[PDB]
């Protein structure tokens, strides 16, 4: 059983540049890639004594390329995976799905082909990307594209960045977002939404950083998906694999959006404010101080709820735990399933990374769920679109390009089309 | 090429089979009467 | 390889003196 | 002799089956290694029910793994007693069905289970006289489900003449793991009605609350549920495998249980299970053992009987007792409680003993109960299934794979005309 | 436990050293030395020896039916 | 390769019949 | 490795 | 008393031959320095069938090798029981055939023949009752093939009432090492069936096969399968090196397995090949082998015979048995899969028993089948023959050389009438 | 069991001077021509402690002759066996095969011919030569003219370099091509032909080294052809002789024309960088990214082929490999030859040598095999013969000298009908 992940864009490399790194310091190699079983689903072993992750990086621009080929993961990243372009897309949908990508995604596609042919038990894909960028947005779509006229049938887990309503750094984000969600839609199996300012208010107020850059924030999302494929990486008492995220996640064939968290997030003297058990990250798993995307899910019903442990976790306790949540009424669930729950037990509690300001837990717990709150986001990001496109605001370099406003138009009524299904099951 | 007449040849043996397992039916379920 | 048992050797045991163990025993007794 | 095949299927099937060979094992006296090491002389006459012997007191298991992970046959053979099994009986696939009854009864049955079929032929000419199948598998997974579910059809199909045990879990609204239970739990019933002869429902809930109250556990992980549930599956076949003063063998048990052909679902309990504190200040007794037995909060199902009436009953002892006190006792506790027992059936207990306790204690005891209580279990499912098919959801990922509603409505219609008869007869 | 786990000191970590005027973001990640405390308490791994053992996962059946009947009389 | 799943399935088939031939002549020996 | 030493001294 | 003189032609025929006088050096329990070192005295009263004692106890082989390329012989010379052969026995040109069957046959045979003739001459009176010889060829090879073709004739002619083994390596498409396979394979049986008294079949993908499943091998070097045929070679001469309760002679089973005198083409199979992990958890009876036997997939050659039916077949047991469950092995064997054997010969099954065991093992068998499913193979070499001739492509190599195009004609139509009786007795 | 190589022009002589360098490497011998069985095949022993090749290295420029003689292979290469002439030919067929070869010739025949008698079992010849110059080209003709008026039934190995399409250092070239050839159809038993592009793009790519001499590619030639005597100077599992190559290679007297390529041409990081194995490589020799001639395969039909496998390797994966290409369809063959497949397995692997960009490997694959691809490029060839021919270019000097037209359009006549051949050999 392997997994293999795929890295377009600035935000999708440098998650990777903290994933894999966390995933050697949590197999006990060094960055040289030598050790001193559970590899096998991320590491392949060439020859003997080095072993190479299942993994791609590539952008357009070569300075963070070439930096992390001049970085300390020399050796690890073997000096072939790391595809690189010679100039930005520079926030440009256009210019991502069809000047460069008509050469790069080629090389990048017979590349993880080859990739697949060196795995044995190929289980899914996963893919890191932002689509508030040029970069991840036209060309991961593009790769995902010609990923499902590939396989198609293989399990592809998206998990984008998604740009927060008020904490922006570019201005056609919205532009970008919504002609990614274009593709996304019909292509990509099972998406994981990612705000920056939950995090960022996670880091404020929790892990109590007053000045936090993204290194901290790459380090925790590599924990939440070291935590989701510990399943796989490790035994559990109860193990579910990346299909399970297939069946018991997505209920309709276009209604693939699930609402992210992980718990305890900790710093290191509340370790000793705080005796850690299983009830209170079961409840502040819930809790919209401790999501990934912000959103408010009181006026949300969810639709399915998925819940990964790790560590010291019997299961009595998550059972009373589940309980307690199901005969509460501060979350509403939908009148579609009277079970919305799914939990998963591993063995192996997260460890931690030398100069984070996590602390060694006993055990953590990765929540990751479906609502209706997404389905407000959407009709956020689509005010804002339409604030734009009302007055014709950056049509004229999409169109200089080659486009036109057809695919704009139909991009516009397929959102609002979904905010119908939304809102159909919501009700 | 050759393929294209083998199919053909087990065709007709599977049909002729299925001929003398008709007749063995036969014979165990008139044996069945007797004893 | 191969031990010695009291009686014969493991892998060689022909059918003749299978048959014929008992009079071996008794003639040498009698020797 | 009489000749039991076992089968462990999905996760849930695996790990049972292991504390289930561990056990076995322990109570014959083989070691991990697989030699004799017991001292009585009574084990040894009758290990040919369950073992073969290789070469020299080496002797393996009949048992036969089937799974689509390699994370469970390595939980197998790491933990003790998994160096027994023989590595043809793991035939084992690759993929992965993952909770999907579409997956587990149609993608990759077709190229696992012919091929598992086959091992079963062939264990099943290794011995001489069938006495039955026994198959252990959740109803939640996938690949337990619907892979156990198509290998009792072929099974039934090709040996229709032997006995058959299915030891299946059945999904609680409150211990939920999965969400599409019901969808996975209605079609199983559905075909285990019309292919299977009787099967045993269990339930992690009541197995959690067992260890509550009555073991006082504080943290009862499943190797302490799997415990209970080898405990009650030695408890059944314990007939077979030793002496007593009267015995019943699985199909004495199926006869003697079932007075019609679709009313074959039983609710198990095991006695004496009683807190590590206050086993001194207990006494051994069969009234001990009965009041035990009888208990509504004893029973390994989340289905009070005392909301329904009991239709037949069955009580497995083994160990040196009074005959006449079982049989006394029998009769005052169908006496006293008379109104739970069904009215036109008289002699609604069978009782049998065996004069050999299990390892650790005197006499124990094991119940067997066909009631009608079950039909609120049935009702629990079925209206949770009602609740998505109204409105279709999470249908498509079983549509799309070649599966249609009719089957689903096939499901309402045979899950409601039983619940039907359940209460026709209550 | 392993023993790259059990002992930091033999597993040599050395981080590509910067300028400190010269010091961009993303070498902060792999630029730290591990430690006995890092180190986690148990590892258990997953042996798939016993299933690499295995075979192509296409099987056969490909046997002629030999069994004495044994009537039970 | 279409004729060769064509062939590789036709003839599971045949042998498939030519076991339950099997069967029927050895159970019609046995009763006579 | 040898031969990467001798890249190395090379350059 | 009767002997049986060796002959080993080309690269695949020396490297065969040297791990066959590996084996039954050490089956006969000689050093690899010539001196007899083992235990059982029943080694030593058989061992002149294949040794001739030269001074002080150094027995020799009564082998002869032969081909054109120094560097087989090196090959041989390297390994142990080399230096056990005697140098004049290494007959050998110099120029080298290069998988050219008129090089094999007009050009180098012309001035290597007459001097394997004198020494197998030499080697053939030197014995007193010649029992027959037994030769290890390929007939995709060109030393090997041509040469040994020309010998096989030639000796035919000199002794025409000696028996006669070939063990000839048959190519596929699947495994095609050589371009002119079907060339060379062609002409090589058009002269075995009318010179060869009978032919055991052999190849590589069946070999491959074995080891893939049943053996469990990482990498299966030449060594391993020249091991295998080694130990069928054994088996099929057990009965004369060892005393049984029923011995089968070479002449013995030809005349029990070869019903026309066209039909002398047999397949092989061996038994028991096993997994070592897998060895443990097995008992050792003769159903165990007879299930192995019986396997399709254990065959050496690339015709499943299910895919036709067996004329005759004989099994050569070694060790210990009970002779009424051998043969009520056959009888069942023979009576359940009825339609697999030919109808108007009863008691298609020649068996013999030996006392003796291979070292190692409890109880082994070797199985010898004369089945139509070769006319598979013969008909999948003709296919490729016609379909190069067609377009006379590569020929020019040969008809360069004296061959002309009638020789050709003739091979393609004793190519089509054996496939054709093969047919018509199916 | 022996065989000697001779090395008719500029070219042939690099060639050499790489080759038996990696020849000395191979079995040990110092450069002074004394080591501190397997040479006999090359090397015959001159007294005690010494070794000399079975070997001649003939020009016409004394200068490169000199070269060798001056060198670091001065004792190595014995000082009479470095035939020279005075003057070039200067890229003349007419001048290198009837003006000064009636001089060079005798001097060349009764050298190999003692070197012959030195020798005791010949398997045959093999030349290094190239096509495109005046050396290589008339002489080297007349050389194998007169070998087979000499010796006929012994096999002839030409290891010629066959000039690429767009890129060329000669005018004159493509009558010099055609016009060694049109001998070459009934001279050479078997002839083998390099291409110097797919060389340079092989190195570029693969080897990815951004300057390439001519050194470099001397030694991937050298690599090939010691790849491909290997069976003989070292025993394997199954071995392969120069006499096979006759009847395994050839289908049709004058349709001698082999594809080679080599596998894997691989740096010293990418070693580190990829786990070495059969089946990719066995992969490997059949894109036209690792091809020694300018051709695309996929538009011709392979006629047979023919793989040499050095190192670690068993019969049973590359059987299994070759199973693969047999069932894929992306590369088809004639329907009729279903066998198109000559294997060979030594066990020593290919050795390194200092200085050179290779690294060692656990396995390497050699292949070389026929196709109507040369049905396409003798084509190529004939149409820029023909343009220039349409008007008389060049043809003064061939008349200076003394030749005429008959044997041009003779050459032209026959080159067309080779072509038929290959068309009537594709269908
Ligand atoms: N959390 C987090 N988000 C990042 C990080 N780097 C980039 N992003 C996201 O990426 C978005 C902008 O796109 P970039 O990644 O900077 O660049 P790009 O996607 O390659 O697109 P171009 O700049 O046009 O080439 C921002 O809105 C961020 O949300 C990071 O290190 N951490
Ligand atoms: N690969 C490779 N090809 C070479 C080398 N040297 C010469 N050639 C080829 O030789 C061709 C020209 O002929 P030369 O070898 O230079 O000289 P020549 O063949 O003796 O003919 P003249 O120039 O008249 O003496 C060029 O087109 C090259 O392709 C070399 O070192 N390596
Ligand atoms: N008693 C017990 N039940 C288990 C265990 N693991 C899973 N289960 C039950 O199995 C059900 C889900 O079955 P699943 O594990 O998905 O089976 P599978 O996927 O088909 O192998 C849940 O309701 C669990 O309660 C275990 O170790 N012990
Ligand atoms: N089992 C086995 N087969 C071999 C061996 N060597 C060659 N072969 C087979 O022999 C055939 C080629 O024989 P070849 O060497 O050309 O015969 P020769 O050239 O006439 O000596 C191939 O198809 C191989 O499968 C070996 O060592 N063992
Ligand atoms: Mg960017
Ligand atoms: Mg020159």
């Amino acid at each position: 059983r392997e997994v293999i992940s795929i890295h377009i864009g600035q935000a999708g490399i440098q998650v990777g540049n903290a994933c894999w790194e966390l995933y050697c310091l949590e197999h006990g190699i060094q960055p040289d890639g030598q050790m001193p079983d559970a590899f096998n689903t991320f590491f392949s072993e060439t020859g003997a004594g080095k072993h190479v992750p299942r993994c791609i990086f590539l952008d357009l621009e070569p300075t963070v390329v070439d930096e992390v080929r001049t970085g300390t993961y020399r050796q690890l990243f073997h000096p072939e995976q790391l595809i690189s372009g010679k100039e930005d897309a520079a926030n440009n949908f256009a210019r991502g799905h069809y000047t460069i990508g008509k050469e790069i995604v080629d090389l990048a596609l017979d590349r993880i082909r080859k990739l697949a042919d060196n795995c044995t038990g190929l289980q899914g894909f996963l893919v890191f990307n932002a689509v508030g960028g040029g970069t991840g947005s036209g060309l991961g779509s593009l790769l995902l594209e010609r990923l499902s006229v590939d396989y198609g049938k293989k399990s592809k887990l998206g998990f984008t960045v998604y740009p927060s309503p008020q904490v922006s750094t570019a201005v056609v984000e919205p532009y970008n977002s919504v002609l990614s969600t274009h593709s996304l839609l019909e292509h990509t199996d099972v998406a994981v939404m990612l705000d920056n300012e939950a995090i960022y208010d996670i880091c404020r107020r929790s892990l109590d950083i007053e000045r936090p850059t993204y290194t901290n924030l790459n380090r925790l999302i590599a924990q939440v998906i070291s935590s989701l494929t510990a399943s796989l990486r490790f035994d559990g008492a109860l193990n579910v694999d990346i299909t399970e995220f297939q069946t018991n996640l997505v209920p309709y064939p276009r209604i693939h959006f699930m609402l992210s968290s992980y718990a305890p997030i900790i710093s290191a003297e509340k370790a000793y404010h705080e005796q850690l058990s299983v009830a209170e990250i079961t409840n502040a798993a819930f809790e919209p101080a401790s999501m990934m995307v912000k959103c408010d899910p009181r006026h949300g019903k969810y639709m399915a709820c998925c819940l990964m442990y790790r560590g010291d976790v019997v299961p009595k306790d998550v059972n009373a735990s589940v309980a307690t949540i199901k005969t509460k009424r501060t979350i509403q669930f939908v009148d579609w399933c009277p079970t919305g729950f799914k939990c998963g037990i591993n063995y192996q509690p997260p460890t931690v990374v030398p100069g984070g300001d996590l602390a060694k837990v006993q055990r953590a717990v990765c929540m990751i769920s479906n609502s209706t709150a997404i389905g407000e986001i959407f009709s956020r990001l689509d005010h804002k679109f339409d604030l734009m496109y009302a007055k014709r605001a950056f049509v004229h370099w999409y169109v200089g390009e080659g486009m036109e406003e057809g695919e704009f138009s139909e991009a516009r009524e397929d959102l609002a089309a979904l905010e119908k299904d939304f809102e159909e099951v919501g009700a | 090429p050759f393929a294209q007449a083998l199919i053909n040849r087990l065709q007709d043996e599977g049909d002729m089979l299925a001929r003398k397992i008709v007749l063995e039916m036969r014979k165990t379920k008139m044996l069945d009467q007797q004893l | 390889t191969v031990p010695t048992k009291y009686g014969e050797l493991p892998g060689y045991q022909t059918t003749y003196g299978a048959a014929t163990d008992k009079m071996a025993r008794m003639q040498a007794d009698n020797e | 002799m009489r000749e039991i095949v076992h089968i462990q299927g999905g996760q849930c099937g695996n790990q049972i089956g292991a504390k289930f060979w561990e056990v076995v094992s322990d109570e014959h006296g083989i070691d991990p290694t697989g030699t004799y090491h017991g001292d009585s002389d009574l084990q040894l006459e009758r290990i040919n029910v369950y073992f073969n012997e290789a070469t020299g007191g080496r002797y393996v298991p009949r048992a036969i793994l089937m799974d689509l992970e390699p994370g469970t046959m390595d939980s197998v053979r790491s933990g003790p007693y998994g160096q027994i099994f023989r590595p043809d009986n793991f035939v084992f696939g690759q993929t992965g069905a993952g909770n999907n009854w579409a997956k587990g009864h149609y993608t990759e049955g077709a190229e696992l289970i012919d091929s598992v079929l086959d091992v079963v032929r062939k264990e099943a000419e290794s011995c001489d006289c069938l006495q039955g199948f026994q198959v252990c598998h959740s109803l939640g997974g996938g690949t337990g489900s619907g892979m156990g579910t198509l290998l009792i059809s072929k099974i039934r199909e090709e040996y229709p003449d032997r006995m058959m045990l299915t030891f299946s879990v059945v999904p609680s609204p409150k211990v939920s793991d999965t969400v599409v239970e019901p969808y996975n739990a209605t079609l199983s019933v559905h075909q285990l009605v019309e292919n299977a002869d009787e099967c045993m429902v269990l339930d992690n809930e009541a197995l959690y609350d067992i260890c509550f109250r009555t073991l006082k556990l504080t943290t009862p992980t499943f190797g302490d549920l799997n415990h209970l549930i080898s405990a009650v599956m030695s408890g059944i076949t314990c007939c077979l495998r030793f002496p007593g003063q009267l015995n019943a063998d699985l199909r004495k048990l199926a006869v003697n249980l079932i007075p019609f052909p679709r009313l074959h679902f039983f609710m198990v309990g095991f006695t004496p299970l009683t807190s590590r504190g206050s086993q001194q200040y207990r006494a051994l007794t069969v009234p001990e053992l009965t009041q035990q037995m009888w208990d509504a909060k004893n029973m390994m199902c989340a289905a009070d009987p005392r909301h329904g009436r009991y239709l037949t009953a069955s009580a497995l002892f083994r160990g040196r007792m009074s005959t006449k006190e079982v049989d006394e006792q029998m009769l005052n506790v169908q006496n006293k409680n008379s109104s739970y027992f069904v009215e036109w059936i008289p002699n609604n207990v069978k009782s049998s003993v065996c004069d050999i306790p299990p390892k650790g204690l005197k006499m124990s005891a094991t119940f067997i109960g066909n009631s009608t209580a079950i039909q609120e279990m049935f009702k629990r499912v079925s209206e949770q299934f009602t609740a998505m098919f109204r409105r279709k959801a999470f249908l498509h990922w079983y549509t799309g794979e070649g599966m249609d509603e009719m089957e689903f409505t096939e499901a309402e219609s045979n899950m409601n005309d039983l619940v039907s008869e359940y209460q026709q007869y209550q | 436990l392993p023993l790259r786990f059990a002992d930091v000191t033999t597993r040599k970590h050395n981080p590509k050293q910067q300028h400190p005027v010269y010091q961009t973001s993303n070498s902060i990640y792999g630029a730290k030395a591990p430690s006995q405390l890092d180190m986690p308490l148990s590892y258990s791994s997953s042996s798939q020896a016993f299933t690499r053992a295995f075979p192509v996962t296409a099987a056969k059946n490909s046997c002629m039916v030999t069994s004495v009947t044994r009537s039970n009389v | 390769e279409a004729q060769q799943n064509d062939i590789k399935a036709l003839r599971r088939e045949l042998e498939l019949k030519k076991a339950k031939l099997n069967e029927l002549h050895e159970d019609v020996r046995r009763k006579e | 490795e040898e031969q990467m030493q001798e890249k190395a001294e090379a350059a």
